[PDB]
């Protein structure tokens, strides 16, 4: 699950690359330096949960919360996970990738029609 | 008077040569306006009867104060002109 | 004084029934309205010579140049009497006692620039008075005193 | 960006301890804490030098006007 | 007496207590270190900000449903220019050219002559609705209320040529909107 | 003689107005700069120049009021021209003008005379 | 009568001063709750 | 828990006869005219060399200087503590073609300290330069560029003077009296060239001139004097 | 306050003054301008006087339509107002008011004609945009948006 | 405040000889940027053509005489340099700048309408 997240991170930095340089390449060193850094915090949170169950299997993690939900002991982690979840996806408030008031449409200003849909 | 100020006013070349300005007096002050074009001053638009025009100096009138002041201006800009003396 | 005001004194849509008491338990500030106007009161019925002349007596346009300026110190004033006549020579040869009453005011003290409104006097106010931000906020409120 | 590479290898090298936290017992736990305290010194070092801050030195300079009577 | 002796004014006198007090240091904060940390770490103001937004989620939206409903209008509304008409049928307009003179955008074009019956009327009356600014001096200038602005706004057209209103188009609107203009005038009569 | 007078500080406590820090030792520094003003008049500006008479009419007046009052608040209130920090600025920039005004020789006759028609608006004499 | 004029008594005063009363328990209580939630949570994890 | 009122049903006053006072507004400026006249005389006292003349209209004070004397007076009006006009609000101009120096460059100043405004008015010709007031006020860097762009006035000492309100490559300075209100050219799109191109002016409807039926009679006379008697012969 | 006008002296209100000269201060001042403005609206509704709403001089105001068609003097001024306009006595003026952006003023020269001769407009947004270089220097590109927003730019007013 | 690229103070030059040298350097500045004007604005004419047109521009008005009107012509030509070098004029204006432009007998003008 974490490895597939990294590929999408590398998938995004391709968007602002070599397709001229007006607004996509402005938000590609900015983009890359953001979803790189929070991928550390997101990864650590996942491992701390997996440390509690000593397993890397999602079913085991789910089935091991029968008597307790990790929102109770690990409330700070849920906030930290969600903050990192927002920043990785580039959703606001951490939305300087497609900074609408600053970079028009951000990295998708070149994208139109099917490239935009995907 | 000797100054070629037409190179700083930005006016088109046609004002210096092909246009004539009248310095008249309608009852205490003098005015300057440009005489009408030969053709194309006013043609009836065939759509709605609007009074079309290609002359861009038709709506321009300059209110002066004294005769010599107006003549000073016309020489300063390099304008061809003539003066109409009012009847007493 | 614009203190807090209950919800039922504001012309807005309210809450009828137990939902009012539900609203007063969940909402952070119970004395705020939803903002929707009162349909039953707001916009209910729709909208369906000389003695009196001053322009001709406008203040005149008079310009004071160096010629007329010199005349006030020498001849005096039209209330308290005392070509090209240059001022610079007059200032070089004239009685300073003329200066300390005509060209200057209050014993030669320079005339402060005339105020466009004298009664613009300010005082600093406090939180309990104007009901604005507390002190830590980086502004201060002034009043006309 | 460059400092991401070390800290990411640190986190991604704690994977073996996750699936074996029990069997290694106390001995693994003490080793694990040492493996972090060494990396904390790296964390401490970047904290003091202010290497992460974007910094603003190219501009925002002011001076006090001083009379130079002669 | 004023402060003109010192070249000062009562205006130049800042109020008592104008100068700022001394700024606080870290030892002069009311909320203890733990109290500030809990608000800081647990996002106290953001969570309050979220809740107040959630209040608006349970309120009635202001939205109305155009074109099935319209927003309010006033009897003074300035919309589509229209040429009025007497009940007897004769045109109200007697061709002042007061219309052509007031119009700030010069959107009124009038040409007139003696009619056949001799009563003074106009055979040309054009408005360039693309040049008009819907100022309202149409309605105010008329000594016979011949030109008025209806409360209509939904007359957008595909071709710009359709936006040049000649006399017949203005007269068509004057008949078509006559009863509505009756609402507007009879509700704005007292204030004029 | 090589001297240095602190016009405005670059650090310390604010004074309400932005970018105007609190002067460390204003009162004697105001007295020094006020005194140095009167020295500048005696070297550059002639006697009949009413600008010279106008400077002393308030420099001596204010500078005397500063010395008697030992509270910073009372210096502002009686002079009535703002803060103490601002009073430094008013004295300093006025000092420079005495240097510049003498250079201009603004006590002389009108240097350039206007033409006849220049100051007449729309035919009727102003 | 034949115009728009405010009533003789006028209108009741409007609310215009800032009114933002605070909410919630003091930060210590929220901090104590976070410890208990962690304190109870690690009791349930340990039992499991 | 009380019902809200209905404001339409509130009792209202009844008003009958109106006595709207009709007196000259110039009376409320009686002292203001008096104060400003001394201040202008004071400036001429402090600047005999530069202040050619002055005049006060109600609560406004005007100072007239030559282009050479501009920066000198403005520096005095900025620094001299009797007149601390720190902010230069406006730098405007107008065209009067009759006089040799047709233009009339204006300078509105604001004194936040003393709460007053002044108006330095220095003439300018189509060729005679005017010293820039940038070394005194940096706020005229954009007010002068507007004046140059719309008049062609040459400002001496401007750090960077160029077009600010007209199009790039525009010809002529519009706010002059001899410049036609419709301009000389207008643009359109030419498909063959595949670009938006300038072209000579063409109007489907020419600007009708209605000034011909203007007033032939006098409208306003001298008026009533209000000069304080301390400033008369 | 410096130049009272149009029944501003009658009402009472408190002005707001910051201390740091940054965007957050100008936000607090603008928010205070909401409540102070709402404060005056209560006073203006309460203190509303009766009477006319325009100067009762037919030469500078249209006569009522009930009277235009009844009085020969009324019709003449209605006819004359809208064809020639009223003539403004000669002079010049510079009146500044507190616009929501700032000091907005017009310089108007009257040539005794029914049309103004010179009309220069001081736009508060014009001068502020000039000081963009002084303000924005040394900040970051996201701070450019914050600086523009706090300047309250309306480029219709800037490019008048 | 920091002035923009290629800016000069507006100065009323009071020498006949100094203005001569200022212009000569200016003409070289246009020729130095001949390659850029082609690449910046994507003009259809090659580098030699622009220099040919620039020379036709500079040759055209070299005979002016009034020094007060010399500075004005030097001031505005500086603005034209500053606008062009800073890449401020749109592409269309430069293309049409070089795309502008013998008369006809009286019979030819009489028939169609003359002016
Ligand atoms: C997901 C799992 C859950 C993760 C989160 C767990 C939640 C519980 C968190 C436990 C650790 C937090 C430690 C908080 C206890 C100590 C806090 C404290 O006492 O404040 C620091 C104190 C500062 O002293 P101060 O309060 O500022 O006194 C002056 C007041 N003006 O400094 C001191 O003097 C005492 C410091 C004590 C040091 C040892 C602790
Ligand atoms: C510290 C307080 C001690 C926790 C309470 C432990 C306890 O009382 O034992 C409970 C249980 C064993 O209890 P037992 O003897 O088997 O049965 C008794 C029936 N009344 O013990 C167990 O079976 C599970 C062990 C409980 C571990 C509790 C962990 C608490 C951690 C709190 C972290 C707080 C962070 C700040
Ligand atoms: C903090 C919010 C906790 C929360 O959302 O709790 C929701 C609560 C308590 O569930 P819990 O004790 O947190 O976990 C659940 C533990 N079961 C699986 C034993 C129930 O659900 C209800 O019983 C309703
Ligand atoms: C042991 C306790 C464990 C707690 C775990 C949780 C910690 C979370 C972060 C706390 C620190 C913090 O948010 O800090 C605030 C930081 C940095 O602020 P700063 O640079 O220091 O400026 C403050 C200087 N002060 C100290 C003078 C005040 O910036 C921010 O505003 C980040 C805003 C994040 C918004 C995320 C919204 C997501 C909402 C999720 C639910 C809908
Ligand atoms: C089950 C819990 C889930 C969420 C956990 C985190 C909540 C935030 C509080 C921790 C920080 C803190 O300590 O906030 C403390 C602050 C500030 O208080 P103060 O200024 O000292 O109060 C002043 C003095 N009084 C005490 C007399 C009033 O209180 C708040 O403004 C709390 C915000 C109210 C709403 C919070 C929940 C809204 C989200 C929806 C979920 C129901
Ligand atoms: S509404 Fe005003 S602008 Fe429009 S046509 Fe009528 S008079 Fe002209
Ligand atoms: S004012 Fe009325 S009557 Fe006169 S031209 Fe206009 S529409 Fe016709």
């Amino acid at each position: 699950l974490l490895a597939s997240g990294s590929i999408g991170v590398f998938g995004t930095v391709i968007v602002g690359w070599m397709s001229n340089s007006k607004y996509t390449v402005l938000a590609t060193v900015r983009t890359t330096a953001q979803l790189i850094s929070y991928e550390l915090v997101l990864t650590t949170v996942v491992f701390i949960i997996a440390l509690i169950v000593s397993s890397l299997n999602i079913n085991v993690i789910i089935e091991s919360q029968y008597n307790i939900w990790y929102i109770i002991p690990f409330f700070p982690l849920c906030l930290i996970f969600f903050i990192s979840a927002l920043a990785e996806t580039a959703r606001p408030p951490f939305d300087n990738v497609e900074a609408e008031s600053e970079l028009v449409s951000g990295h998708m200003t070149e994208l139109s029609a099917s490239p935009f849909v995907i | 008077t000797d100054l070629a100020k037409e190179l700083v006013s930005g006016a088109p070349k046609e004002l210096i040569t092909e246009r004539v300005a009248r310095i008249y007096q309608e009852t205490e002050t003098w005015k300057i306006d440009w005489d009408i074009l030969n053709k194309g001053n006013r043609w009836e638009n065939d759509l709605m009867g609007y009074q079309s025009s290609s002359d861009y100096m038709q709506g321009t009138i300059l209110k002066f104060d004294t005769r010599e002041g107006a003549i000073r201006f016309a020489k300063g800009q390099g304008w061809d002109y003539y003066i109409q003396e009012p009847k007493v | 004084s614009g203190g807090p005001v209950p919800v039922f004194k504001k012309y807005t849509t309210g809450s009828k029934g137990i939902w009012e008491k539900i609203r007063q338990l969940l909402t952070l500030v119970p004395n705020r309205s939803t903002g929707n106007p009162l349909v039953k009161n707001y916009r209910v019925p729709p909208p369906g010579y000389y003695d009196r002349d001053h322009r001709r007596n406008y203040p005149r346009l008079v310009a004071f140049d160096q010629t007329k300026v010199s005349g006030l110190l020498t001849l005096g004033s039209a209330q308290n009497p005392r070509q090209s006549v240059s001022l610079s020579s007059t200032l070089a040869t004239i009685d300073p006692k003329v200066v300390k009453s005509e060209l200057l005011a209050e014993g030669g003290s320079p005339v402060v620039a005339p105020s466009l409104n004298k009664k613009m006097k300010f005082r600093l106010t406090e939180e309990s008075e104007h009901g604005m931000y507390p002190e830590d906020y980086p502004i201060r409120i002034f009043a006309q005193n | 960006a460059l400092l991401f590479l070390p800290f990411d290898l640190e986190v991604s090298s704690m994977l073996p301890y996750i699936v074996s936290i029990y069997s290694v017992g106390i001995y693994g736990l003490i080793i694990f804490i040492l493996f972090l305290l060494i990396l904390i010194v790296g964390f401490i070092y970047e904290f003091n030098t202010k290497s992460l801050s974007i910094t603003t030195i190219l501009h925002k300079k002011n001076k006090a006007l001083v009379k130079n009577l002669y | 007496p004023t402060l003109a002796l010192t070249s000062g004014s009562i205006q130049g006198t800042h109020p008592e207590g104008f100068r700022l007090p001394r700024p606080k240091t870290w030892e002069e904060s009311s909320e203890s270190a733990l109290s500030k940390a809990t608000k800081w770490y647990l996002l106290s103001e953001i969570f309050r900000g979220l809740y107040i937004t959630l209040e608006m989620y349970f309120r009635a939206p202001y939205t109305i449903y155009y074109p099935f409903e319209k927003g309010p209008v006033s009897p003074r509304f300035r919309g589509e220019h229209a040429l009025r008409r007497y009940p007897s049928g004769e045109e109200r307009c007697i061709a002042c050219k007061l219309c052509e003179a007031v119009c700030p955008a010069q959107a009124i074009t009038i040409e007139a002559e003696e009619r056949i019956d001799g009563s003074r009327r106009t055979y040309k009356y054009d408005i360039d609705m693309t040049k008009c600014i819907y100022c309202g001096y149409c309605q105010e200038s008329c000594p016979v209320d011949a030109i008025v602005e209806t409360p209509n706004v939904e007359y957008a057209t595909e071709t710009r040529e359709e936006l040049l209103y000649n006399k017949e188009k203005l007269l068509a609107n004057g008949d078509k909107w006559e009863q509505e203009i009756q609402y507007a005038l009879d509700a704005d009569a007292p204030y004029r | 003689q090589a001297q240095e007078i602190l016009i405005k500080a670059n650090k310390g406590n604010p004074t309400g107005l932005t970018g105007l820090f609190q002067h460390p030792s204003p009162r004697p520094t105001l007295i020094t700069l006020y005194k140095a003003t009167l020295k500048n008049l005696e070297e550059k500006i002639p006697k009949e120049s009413v600008y010279r008479t106008a400077v002393e009419a308030f420099t001596k007046e204010r500078l005397s009021i500063v010395e008697n009052n030992e509270i910073i608040e009372d210096i502002e209130k009686k002079i009535g021209s703002g803060l103490v920090e601002e009073l430094i600025v008013q004295a300093n920039e006025e000092y420079d003008l005495i240097d510049k005004m003498a250079e201009w020789k603004a006590w002389e006759e009108l240097e350039e005379k206007p033409l006849d028609d220049q100051w007449t608006y729309f035919g009727k004499k102003l | 009568a034949t115009q728009d004029l405010p009533p003789i008594s006028g209108y009741a005063p409007i609310q215009w001063k800032r009114n933002l009363p605070s909410r919630g328990f003091r930060p210590v209580i929220w901090f104590l709750g976070l410890c208990t939630a962690t304190g109870y949570g690690f009791y349930q994890i340990s039992l499991a | 828990e009380e019902p809200l009122p209905v404001l339409r049903d509130l009792p209202r006053p009844e008003y009958g006869e109106l006595h709207a006072p009709v007196y000259n507004p110039a009376e409320k400026y009686k002292e203001q005219i008096e104060e400003l006249h001394k201040f202008g005389r004071y400036i001429m006292g402090c600047l005999p060399k530069f202040v050619q003349q002055f005049s006060v209209w109600k609560d406004e004070l005007v100072i007239y200087v030559a282009p050479s004397a501009l920066t000198q007076v403005a520096t005095f009006l900025k620094d001299h503590t009797s007149a601390q006009f720190k902010a230069c609000m406006d730098v405007t101009a107008a065209d009067y073609p009759t006089r040799t120096n047709r233009f009339d460059v204006v300078y509105n100043l604001l004194s936040v300290r003393h709460n007053s405004r002044i108006r330095i008015k220095t003439y300018a010709s189509e060729v005679s330069p005017v010293p820039s007031v940038v070394p005194l006020f940096q706020g005229a860097n954009w007010f002068e560029r507007e004046t140059y762009d719309l008049f062609g006035i040459f400002f001496e000492g401007h750090p960077d003077l160029r077009r600010i309100m007209t199009d790039y490559g525009f010809q002529g300075h519009p706010l002059r009296k001899d410049f036609p209100t419709t301009g000389y050219t207008e643009v359109r799109y030419d498909a063959e060239k595949r670009r938006v191109v300038y072209e000579p002016l063409e109007l489907t409807q020419a600007w009708r001139n209605f000034t011909v039926g203007s007033s032939v009679w006098e409208q306003v006379g001298d008026g009533k004097d209000f000069t304080p008697e301390s400033f008369k012969l | 306050k410096s130049q009272p006008y149009d029944a501003y002296d009658k009402v009472d209100f408190d002005i707001a003054v910051g201390t740091k000269g940054d965007c957050y201060d100008r936000y607090l001042i603008r928010m205070t301008e909401f409540r102070q403005s709402l404060r005056i609206i209560e006073q203006c509704c309460n203190q509303m006087p009766p009477g006319p709403v325009k100067v009762e001089d037919f030469k500078v105001a249209p006569p009522p339509r009930a009277l235009m068609k009844e009085d020969m003097e009324a019709l003449i001024h209605h006819f004359l107002l809208y064809t020639k306009g009223y003539a403004v006595p000669a002079g010049e003026t510079y009146t500044a008011i507190e616009a929501p952006k700032g000091e907005m003023a017009v310089y108007v020269v009257s040539d005794g004609s029914e049309r103004p001769y010179r009309c220069k407009i001081r736009a508060p947004g014009f001068a502020h945009l000039g000081a963009f270089d002084h303000i924005a220097r040394g900040h970051f590109l996201p701070d450019a948006v914050a600086i523009i927003g706090t300047m309250d730019l309306v480029f219709g007013e800037v490019d008048r | 405040t920091n002035p923009t690229a290629f800016a000069q103070t507006t100065r009323y030059v009071k020498d006949s000889t100094e203005m001569r040298t200022l212009v000569l350097n200016l003409y070289r500045r246009y020729l130095r940027h001949s390659r850029g004007f082609v690449n910046n604005y994507n003009l259809d004419i090659p580098a030699s053509q622009v220099r040919t047109k620039i020379r036709q521009e500079f040759e055209r008005q070299r005979f002016v005489k009034d020094l007060p009107l010399k500075n004005v012509l030097y001031m505005k030509a500086q603005m034209e340099f500053q606008e062009l070098v800073n890449f401020w004029k749109q592409q269309c204006h430069v293309m049409q700048y070089f795309e502008s432009i013998k008369g006809d007998s009286f019979v030819q003008k009489f028939l169609k309408g003359a002016q």
